[PDB]
């Protein structure tokens, strides 16, 4: 490198090329995998990350941990990206994707070091991934009976398997029943915004409840609110988007009068406008009034005088959930408050929950929504409970869409590894080594489960390999019994699409990382 | 016209899941309560509603 | 923008509302549907009314999308929906498509 | 073992994975668990000296130099300035116990610290922390079932409030207001029973106005079955005492009307000016006459009023109060049984509240005046008015009375009780130990560690009372085993008996269950953290 009088690229440009930079990329991916390695399976542990502002986040979700880690390595960001993609498409497996991708790269690292062409490795990965996905689709167990009880039991088993790695795993049956009940309420789109999740500090985990309706926090009551009754036994609910306050008619409206009589008439006209809106609301028969826009003290006292309930500043999501639970319509005008635009609920009540007041709409038979109320001893406790419930909800939704399951605990990975090894033993031999490396890398999941559980991974892996070789598709790691067991009979069930997406994303990330031969870093602006 | 070919990128399912749609896809939601129409009769306004 | 009263009356009359910020997107939708972007809020005449086989709200992955779908293998604009596991991978696939 | 990773590649090229990775810190494995357990133990051992009647107070100073002397565990932990995340978790645990129950915010921290201390020696023997958490959960379930078994039911009737008085006295025993023990307990019980939906529903604390003023004596604290107001009569020459008052609660200022919309009234001639001034005078006279027509003896306004209205009210024998806050307006309306009227046109005789006596109260040589609205017919709002020799004991009395109110609220929600002084903890430890005997070997260690950690409360109570912890606790446990009596606990006050039922040391069952549950969940959550990633920048 003789210094030219005029340099080509901008001064400070860092360029890395050849085998060493690809080896470094593989090492960076290994580091990223190790960052979430110990968060796998029922014996996995949690991670605590503190930001610059000092707030701590405690989580077991791989995607959350990777997002919180401020990864700047260009090759290492691929693992975070595929974890986010797995979270988006499936919602579970965000740790398995990173472990599998890094293990693929680690397995092909020795061949990379000896100058093997990356295109051969990419082709081998693509072939192995296609074969594995086809095998998963072929051997996945499906129940073609359309039995409600069996389908619900499948949902509950999948939810329990998804939840049996988090801090709420002790109450996993309870929370899985709650989640299955919650998802089956949604009609056809299974929108996440139709499942409210409220976290109230204080209380045990078992105190968490799923209200078959809508519940939301009290919203800045005005004077005279305490005079309103706090329980109704068959109320009609007036869902409104209306500001019930004494205010200017319009921001650009100016009143010009030249008589005191007209002044008094204008004052009385403003009062009469407000009272006409209130009378239109009251004569509709509604006893509970909810609004997005503020409800003033005058309206609060007016409704208290009529033994009605009012709540202003209700958030958009809460009002939409109330509409979907009760069966009304959010009205921006009170001129036509017909009987078909008013919600109906069996019981409305305001109760005390852990130092906060909540409004409950229960007994809604036609409800297409529900609200989770989570009780815990800490903010991060409730946040991680919400994350675990989100994982379970996504799993249950995917199970609704496609009810194909495979046994977890590394059983599917071991079966795929055996199949891929058997296939690779019947090809010329340049691709045989790489497909065998892929099959061996597929063993990272049961080995990591055993390592986290404190087992001896070598003996368990040997027993699993021997069992799969001689027959038995669904034999995996038994955490409690320190041994192996038929995970299908043990109800360790996960949807097949979870593993399909995991393998696809891991293979794509590995191929993308391998395909790069040069990294160029322009100087920071 | 090259412009008449639009590309919408959505994460999650690998490039083998890509498809061609005869129409347009916009990454947004609907303002109102109706979310599905079977015999659309779209009226387009440049002015605010 | 969409007014609150306008949205309320659109809901009352069962009208699906879609708001497009980009003028380029509006022009492309007009081209692919067959409608004229009216400058006022007058009802559209027969020739100015657009037509499409199906308009619906759908979720792809974790993204909420609005799809204007034609059943016929025709039209002025066609859209390629690219899936993938990484943003960079989809950018590369988009470059290949270009 | 820290600073993330430092390899810089095997080819000598830069190896940067995480932004500012050379400044960030990392702790992983059993070392992180040991550090967390040691921090939690430090917090719990700091807090354990404020447990029981003989417990002592922490005296906290904020960043501005203001001094707070308190015995409330949640308040102490909130006032603390900590960086350790486990300490913040303990503070949040105390906050959770305060929010859900309102009492026992110190027992939760001590229990969690003992649980983590036992988990430390369990970890040193090679047990997976998840196994320890599972054993703790199993033992907590056993203890909660035992608590349900050994509970007792008390009457929550207004006719006989003696069990409620005893429970409130037990709650207040550890506080500084124990010099007025029965008085504070009885006023708390009466306050809760006054403002309460009788059908086992909630108790809204917004109907209890707790306000304190310096001066007087702590024994002068009283329960007012009405509303206290920081204001006074607007005109200095109106009478300071109104009897059989008919109160007109108003939210409209005694001023000429003002449209909300921006407006302009045009005066174009002298006749217009005369009409305008006549209109203003007539509006003042008309509002005064409208108030007087309803027969009201007293007027209360929220938005103040000007000189003409003031002198007209004085001239018409209408004592008036102005600039009353919105919450105070609502409380007055609730207590006096009157409605809130937004304008004089809607004022009628049927909307007037009634109070048997409205008085203005002086406070020595301070020129400060306050209003008492009491002797209401069936007032559904109550006020606790606290006196003391300094503001610090006033704040402590405020939070102690809040604890008592929360305890009576808990009794209203659920009337099952257990007996304190460590009797419940000792019985639960015995039940857990008995259950562990008939259980597989591996989780026996976790269950026995849970029992030993449960035994910390009687030991702390005995130590704070100057007795030998191990000897007294062992003797009480042996006596509990010998004769079947789970009411035997630590005799902290040296009354000569260990039967805590005779001593009338009563605490809510739900409080103990919530204590055990919260401690177990927090301990499990802490035990599951095996890696810490701090910025480590030590910013200013
Ligand atoms: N009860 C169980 N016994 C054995 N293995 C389990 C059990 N529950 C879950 N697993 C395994 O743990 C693995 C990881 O699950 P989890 O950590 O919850 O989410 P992620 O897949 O994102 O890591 C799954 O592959 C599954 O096979
Ligand atoms: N008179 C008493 N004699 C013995 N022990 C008591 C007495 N009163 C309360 N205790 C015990 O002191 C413990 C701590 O109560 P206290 O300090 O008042 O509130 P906290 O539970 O918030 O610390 C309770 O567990 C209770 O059993
Ligand atoms: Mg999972
Ligand atoms: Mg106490």
């Amino acid at each position: 490198m003789m210094p030219t009088p005029v340099i080509l690229l901008k001064e400070g440009t860092d360029s890395s090329q050849g085998i060493p930079q690809l080896v470094s990329n593989i090492s960076a991916c290994q580091v990223i995998a190790e960052a979430v390695r110990t968060t796998l399976g029922p014996r996995g542990m949690d991670k605590l990350i503190v930001d610059g502002r000092g707030k701590a986040t405690i989580s077991n979700d791989g995607a959350t941990i990777l997002k919180l880690l401020d990864v700047v390595h260009p090759a290492a960001k691929t693992l975070v990206d595929i974890a986010k993609s797995q979270d988006a498409e499936v919602g579970d497996g965000t740790t398995s994707v990173t472990l599998l991708a890094a293990e693929f790269l680690k397995q092909v690292k020795p061949y990379v070091e000896e100058g093997l062409h990356p295109q051969i490795i990419i082709r081998a990965f693509r072939t192995a991934t296609q074969l594995a996905v086809n095998k998963i689709k072929e051997i996945a167990v499906t129940v073609k009976k359309a039995d409600k009880v069996e389908q619900r039991k499948l949902l509950e088993k999948c939810a329990m398997t998804a939840l049996s790695s988090k801090l709420i795993s002790q109450q996993k049956a309870f929370f899985a029943k709650m989640v299955v009940d919650a998802v089956m309420m949604l009609d056809d789109l299974l929108q996440l915004k139709m499942i409210g999740i409220k976290k109230v500090q204080g209380g045990a985990l078992e105190d968490s409840q799923l209200v078959a309706g809508v519940a939301f926090k009290k919203t800045f009551s005005y004077a005279g609110f305490e005079m309103q009754p706090k329980k109704y036994h068959n109320p009609k609910i007036a869902l409104l988007n209306v500001e019930l306050e004494l205010k200017a008619e319009k921001d650009n409206a100016e009143i010009r009068v030249h008589t005191v009589e007209d002044y008094q008439a204008i004052v009385d006209a403003e009062w009469n406008i407000l009272y006409d809106k209130l009378e239109k609301i009251h004569h509709s028969g509604a006893k509970v009034v909810l609004s997005k826009l503020p409800i003033g003290d005058v309206a609060t006292q007016y409704f208290a005088d009529r033994d009605m309930f009012c709540a202003g500043r209700v958030p958009e999501e809460d009002l939409k959930r109330t509409m979907m639970a009760c069966g009304g319509s959010i009205q921006t005008s009170v001129n036509a408050l017909s009987a078909d635009v008013l919600g109906r609920c069996q019981v409305f009540e305001e109760t005390q929950i852990g130092g906060e007041r909540y409004n409950f709409f229960t007994g809604c038979p036609k409800a297409k929504t529900c609200t989770f109320i989570l009780r815990g001893g800490a903010e991060q406790f409730m946040e991680e409970t919400e994350r675990s419930l989100h994982d379970a909800i996504m799993i249950v939704r995917r199970a609704i869409k496609n009810d194909s399951v495979v046994a977890g605990g590394g059983a599917i990975e071991m079966e795929l590894s055996k199949y891929l090894r058997d296939y690779s033993r019947t090809i010329p031999g340049k691709q045989q080594l790489l497909i065998g490396a892929y099959a061996k890398a597929l063993e990272i999941i049961p080995r990591q489960l055993c390592d986290n559980a404190g087992f001896d991974a070598t003996n368990i892996l040997n027993k699993l390999r021997a069992r799969h070789a001689q027959g038995g598709t669904w034999y995996g790691v038994d955490i409690n019994n320190e041994d192996i067991a038929d995970n299908f009979e043990a109800f360790v069930w996960e949807p097949a699409m979870v593993r399909i997406n995991a393998l696809t994303a891991a293979s794509e990330a590995a191929c993308l990382i391998v395909s790069v031969d040069e990294t160029i870093k322009n100087p920071r602006s | 016209n090259v412009d008449n070919i639009r590309v919408c990128k959505i994460l999650g399912s690998g490039i083998s899941s890509s498809s061609v749609l005869h129409g347009m896809v916009f990454k947004k939601e609907t303002e109102g309560d109706v979310t599905s129409v079977k015999d659309a009769k779209i009226a387009v306004y440049s002015c605010p509603f | 923008k969409v007014a609150d009263m306008a949205l309320h009356y659109a809901n009352k009359y069962n009208i699906m509302l879609v708001r497009l910020n980009s003028k380029w997107d509006l022009r492309r939708l007009c081209k692919t549907v067959g409608a004229t972007a009216l400058p006022r809020l007058t009802p559209p005449v027969l020739e100015e009314m657009g037509h499409c086989d199906s308009v619906y709200l759908s979720e792809v992955g974790d993204t909420q999308v609005v799809v204007f779908k034609h059943e016929k293998e025709d039209g002025a604009i066609s859209t390629i929906v690219l899936r993938g596991s990484t943003d960079n991978l989809m950018d590369d696939i988009e470059r290949a498509v270009d | 073992a820290s600073m993330g990773t430092l390899a810089f590649d095997e080819y000598g090229r830069p190896f940067l994975i995480i932004k500012d990775q050379d400044r960030k810190s990392r702790l992983m494995g059993l070392e992180a668990l040991k550090s967390h357990i040691m921090a939690a133990k430090a917090v719990a051992n700091t807090m354990r000296t404020s447990l029981g009647p003989n417990g002592l107070d922490k005296m906290m100073v904020d960043k501005d130099g203001d001094v707070t002397v308190t015995n409330d565990g949640a308040t102490i932990l909130s006032m603390m300035d900590v960086d350790h995340q486990i300490a913040k978790l303990m503070v949040e645990l105390s906050k959770s116990q305060d929010d859900e129950i309102g009492d026992g915010t110190t027992g939760v921290v001590v229990l969690a610290g003992a649980l983590l201390e036992e988990a430390e020696q369990l970890l040193d023997r090679g047990i997976h922390p998840i196994r320890i958490a599972d054993g703790y959960e199993q033992a907590a379930r056993v203890a909660i079932e035992h608590l349900d078994k050994i509970s007792d039911s008390v009457l929550v009737d207004i006719k006989d409030t003696e069990p409620l008085i005893q429970t409130a006295k037990t709650t207040l025993g550890s506080k500084v207001v124990n010099s007025c023990h029965r008085q504070m307990a009885e006023i708390a019980v009466n306050a809760v029973l006054t403002v309460a939906d009788m059908e086992r529903r909630d108790v809204d604390f917004e109907l209890i106005k707790v306000e304190g003023k310096v001066g007087g004596r702590l024994e002068d604290t009283k329960l007012i079955k009405g509303v206290i107001v920081d204001k006074d009569f607007s005109h200095p020459q109106m009478p300071k005492k109104v009897e059989d008052a008919k109160i007109a609660i108003l939210t409209c200022p005694f001023e000429p009307p003002k449209p909300k919309t921006k407006h302009k009234l045009d005066v174009t001639s002298v006749e217009d000016y005369k009409a305008l001034q006549k209109y203003e005078k007539e509006k003042f006279e008309e509002m005064i006459q409208q108030i007087k027509e309803t027969g009201a003896n007293l007027a209360i306004c929220q938005w103040g009023f000007d000189d003409e209205a003031n002198h007209l009210l004085l001239q018409n024998n209408l004592p008036a109060v102005r600039w009353v806050g919105g919450p105070e307006i609502e409380l007055i309306a609730i207590a006096t049984g009157g409605r809130i009227v937004p304008r004089f046109s809607e004022l009628t005789a049927e909307k007037l509240g009634f109070a048997g006596l409205v008085q203005e109260i002086s406070f020595g040589t301070t020129k400060d005046k306050m209003l008492v609205i009491e002797q209401c017919k069936n007032s559904r709002a109550v006020t606790i008015f606290i006196r003391g020799g300094n503001k610090m004991i006033i704040e402590e009395a405020k939070r102690s009375l809040h604890d008592a109110l929360c305890v009576i609220r808990n009794l209203i929600r659920d009337n099952r009780v257990v007996y304190g002084g460590g009797a419940a903890e000792i019985s639960c430890a015995l039940a857990v130990s008995q259950e562990a005997d008939k259980c597989p070997t591996l989780e026996q260690y976790a269950m026995r560690a849970f029992a030993d950690a449960l035994e910390v409360i009687p030991m702390a109570l005995s130590e704070n009372s100057g007795m030998n912890p191990i000897q007294t606790m062992t003797e009480v446990r042996a006596r509990q085993v010998k004769e079947m009596n789970p009411a035997l606990g630590i005799d902290c006050l040296h009354k000569g008996t260990n039967d805590m039922k005779q001593q009338h040391v009563i605490e809510t069952l739900i409080g103990k269950k919530q204590q055990i549950s919260l401690a177990t969940q927090m301990v499990r959550m802490i035990l599951k953290i095996d890696d810490i990633r701090k910025p480590g920048e030590s910013e200013e």
